[PDB]
RNA sequence: GUGCUCGCUUCGGCAGCACAUAUACUAAAAUUGGAACGAUACAGAGAAGAUUAGCAUGGCCCCUGCGCAAGGAUGACACGCAAAUUCGUGAAGCGUU
RNA sequence: GUAAGAGCCUAGCAUGUAGAACUGGUUACC
């Protein structure tokens, strides 16, 4: 089980915040959803991480 | 052949779960197997249109 | 393709102690030698459970 | 004894070690024969206290 | 608390292998019935005792066989069953928003 | 995973003829030959004479096809496995290949854990269902030839300088011009193709049985071997089984016992049931058609 | 008549009529051999014994002498005791233990003796071999014939 | 094998007793299979033009390393005619109850 | 333009196994 050292630190919080996202997208839908469409949203996140950082 | 796996693939089924058996004799039913006809059957034939 | 993420973790139980300890191996970490190989409990005057007890 | 049955059980056999405990490749080394034939601390550590030894 | 100690002696002796290296000689007796009675088969009768000894471990024995082979995961155990709720209906406007 | 069991499973022909035993135990010594996961090597001397068998398979090679450790010959029969699986069903069909093999062996250990470790897990349900040929060609005294040294191939080059103290047999080994001589432990274990068992399925072809009524509905039973000691009130009590009993004619003076019933069928049975098996009044009771 | 069949491990102290009355009814057609028999695992039932060392080990070394021992059996058909073996030597030899001074004695073996250290390349003190019985054994006039064939028949193989 | 026997009783033998009580993965083998670089031809290194640092991710892929370090081409692989439950309108032509 | 097969293409390291199965049958009434 290999350890986080320094140069799996980025790769590994850019890891945890996409499982991060997709538990919560999987709680938000509600019940009729047909339960595709997560990688559009994380497609979404990215875009958007890139326009805060592009201001 | 000099490989480990690959071979188990037509020598039998590969990861063989048997159907759960319950409230229903089923040992008695059987398949037909495949009608062969080696004058008329293409690669394409076995696959579909594409 | 070769970039590509996750969206689904690795699943343990399947490795170095994990249901036969490996099938017993004789390889061990540095990190796996003993050490601190005795729990220090709460004193009368720490917060040891039979003053947390009784008190308001 | 000891070490060249190490070395003859990972079939290194392009190694020599000598009786006085030095490591020399017997040909010209491919890159893979050389990926595989690199030892760690232990091997050579031994190797060196064997060779005080011997002295 | 017994029974974890135990596991817990189990994966810690693997920590120290050889400080005090082992020994053995609880050597024991089973009463064995074989089950399978022949008028000929034990030589004649019912029970057989057996001495068993644990074979004496070389201290300066390598690992035998390889371990780091490994198999995909079996199957796990059966299903459970949902005792969901009665799916609550969904809208075609909801849908599209 | 590891074995890591207490006390073999073994035969009595292989555990030798004295019943004080001393056997040594060996944690993880050697691989299974079929499973190829190391188990616990019990080993221990038959007799006087004898070679110092080890057990070969693990205790779950042997738990899902119910044979000894070590000679792979049924625990209650002591036929070959082909012979065992010819005279009743195949369904274990355990996969040779590699990968589906260790998978197969992981999922089949881990019912045989979760359960009590007593039984054949999949074999108990057809192993109520016996009695067949099987039994009536089952060795009844203990084959102690197996249990004997190899033949000393110093001596087979003429060049055995031990001489009488070699513990090896000077005596001839098989001619390998033979069926019987291939015999690989897997195809011994598997039921494939294994020549002994070739022998006495042969041996089995060849054996008396019950047979089918000469012309149509006859239930006409000619019974011979009757005997004087015995009573016709009786014969019904232990034929009753089969239905209502139709005609029972009966001839003292040949002493043969002719028998009707309803249908064939139960005709046919009581051929089957009562062929080369049924005895009574301690006398056998032997049965032909017409 | 009080307590279950099998469960195990009583907590208070039995009777002999609560525990051993036998069990009521037919037995069921459904168990061989093996398992009509009380068996442990699979084979037969093991438990531990607590037999002393030497009477095992006598026992064990009279049958493997000779072929006669006692039965290690815990009741069997109930009966103080009887031999299990060769029977018909062991009541011969009024049934004797190897660890016992012999009734019979004769026709002991011959050998060398040279105990005196002093005659190099002539001393076997415990070494020594039997006059009689001899080293290297070549086997027959046609065994070798017929071994030379059958390692023949072996080479038409490979 | 040795010793003791107010043993026959000589120094020859025998008798009695005492102590001493189960080695060996049994081969100097016969067999049985899977395996040593590395040479032979071929073969050529990811990121939407080109030249390129890399960090990951997943597991019936491993190598070097004592390593829960770090390397192995970012170690390799991953590149997919990426289709999973379940349909309806309107007129128009033709035949039919 | 070098370890990546693949295959080859020749080799080599493990093994000291388990196992040899052979026995037979009578006939009669209006
Ligand atoms: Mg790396
Ligand atoms: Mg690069
Ligand atoms: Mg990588
Ligand atoms: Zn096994
Ligand atoms: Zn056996
Ligand atoms: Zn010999």
């Amino acid at each position: 089980a290999k350890t986080v050292t320094k140069q799996r630190v980025e790769s590994h919080f850019d890891l945890e915040l996409r499982a991060a996202v997709m538990h919560d997208i999987l709680d938000m839908m509600p019940e009729g959803i047909k339960q595709n469409k997560a990688r559009t949203i994380l497609q979404h996140l990215s875009e958007a991480w890139r326009c805060w950082k592009a201001n | 052949r000099k490989r480990k796996r690959g071979v188990d693939y037509n020598a039998e089924i590969p990861f063989e779960k048997k159907p759960a058996l319950g409230f229903y004799d089923t040992s008695e039913e059987n398949y037909q197997a495949l009608d062969a006809d080696f004058r008329k059957l293409r690669q394409q034939d076995l696959d579909g249109e594409l | 393709t070769a970039a590509r993420p996750t969206f689904e973790p690795a699943r343990g139980g399947r490795g170095k102690g994990e249901g036969d300890l490996s099938q017993l191996s004789k390889q061990y970490s540095s990190r796996d030698l003993p050490s601190h190989t005795k729990i220090k409990y709460r004193q009368t005057t720490q917060d040891a459970p039979e003053e947390v007890r009784n008190r308001d | 004894n000891m070490l060249n049955l190490l070395i003859h059980r990972k079939n290194l056999n392009y190694l020599h070690l000598d009786y006085n405990f030095n490591l020399k490749p017997v040909k010209t080394l491919t890159t893979k024969e050389r990926k595989k034939s690199r030892f760690g601390n232990a091997f050579h550590l031994c190797r060196e206290v064997l060779r005080l030894t011997k002295l | 608390r017994v029974a974890l100690e135990k596991s817990v002696s189990q994966k810690v002796a693997a920590a120290m292998p050889v400080r005090a290296a082992d020994k053995l000689a609880p050597a024991q007796y089973i009463r064995y019935t074989p089950s399978q009675q022949g008028v000929a088969f034990n030589s004649g009768a019912k029970q057989r005792v057996i001495r068993m000894v644990e074979m004496q471990k070389d201290p300066m024995e390598p690992p035998r066989f390889k371990i780091n082979k490994k198999i995909p995961r079996g199957p796990p155990s059966p299903p459970a069953p949902v005792m969901h709720s009665p799916s609550r209906k969904m809208t075609v406007k909801e849908q599209q928003e | 995973n590891w074995e890591d069991a207490d006390f073999p499973i073994l035969c009595q022909t292989c555990l030798g003829e004295n019943p004080y035993i001393r056997m040594t135990k060996e944690k993880y010594g050697k691989e299974c030959k079929i499973c190829a996961r190391p188990f616990t090597v019990f080993r221990w001397c038959p007799g006087v004479r004898m070679r110092f068998k080890k057990t070969e398979v693990c205790q779950t090679c042997s738990k899902l096809k119910n044979v000894c450790q070590t000679c792979l010959l049924d625990l209650e029969y002591g036929l070959p496995i082909q012979v065992r699986d010819a005279g009743l069903s195949f369904k274990d069909d355990m996969p040779k290949s590699d990968v589906n093999k260790e998978y197969y062996t992981q999922n089949m250990e881990r019912e045989i854990s979760n359960s009590d470790g007593t039984r054949p897990v999949g074999m108990l349900g057809k192993a109520t269902s016996t009695s067949d040929m099987l039994l009536k060609l089952a060795r009844t005294t203990p084959y102690y030839k197996r249990n004997r040294p190899h033949i000393c191939s110093f001596w087979v080059k003429g060049e055995c300088k031990r001489g009488e103290e070699c513990p090896y047999r000077h005596e001839k080994p098989t001619d390998p011009d033979d069926p019987l001589a291939d015999q690989n432990i897997k195809d011994r274990y598997y039921g494939i193709n294994d020549p002994v068992a070739d022998k006495l399925l042969k041996r089995a072809s060849t054996m008396p049985r019950l047979d089918p009524p000469e012309d149509k509905t006859i239930t006409t039973l000619y019974v011979g071997g009757l005997g004087d000691t015995i009573t016709e009130t009786d014969l019904r009590n232990h034929f009753y089984q089969f239905g209502e009993i139709r005609t029972i004619t009966v001839v003292q003076r040949q002493q043969c016992a002719f028998i009707q019933f309803a249908t064939r069928q139960a005709a046919e049975v009581a051929a089957e049931k009562s062929f080369n098996k049924l005895i009574v009044n301690g006398r056998r009771l032997n049965v032909k058609w017409g | 008549v009080h307590l279950d069949p099998a469960v195990k491990e009583v907590q208070y102290n039995p009777t002999y009529e609560t525990m051993f009355a036998p069990e009521f009814g037919p037995e069921n057609p459904f168990r061989t051999q093996q398992m009509a028999a009380p068996r442990n695992m699979l084979s037969g039932y093991a438990e531990p014994a607590h037999i002393n060392d030497f009477m095992f080990e006598q026992q064990r070394r009279t049958f493997a002498t000779y072929g006669y021992a006692l039965d290690p059996s815990l009741d069997n058909h109930q009966v103080s005791a009887k031999y299990i073996g060769s029977v018909e030597e062991a009541e011969k030899n009024q049934g004797l233990t190897v660890f016992e001074t012999g009734q019979k004695k004769t026709e002991k073996r011959k050998k060398f003796k040279e105990n005196d250290a002093s005659n190099i390349d002539g001393f076997l003190g415990p070494w020594a071999k039997y006059v009689d019985e001899k080293d290297v054994a070549k086997p027959s006039e046609e065994e070798q014939k017929e071994l030379d064939e059958i390692t023949a028949k072996r080479q038409k193989k490979g």
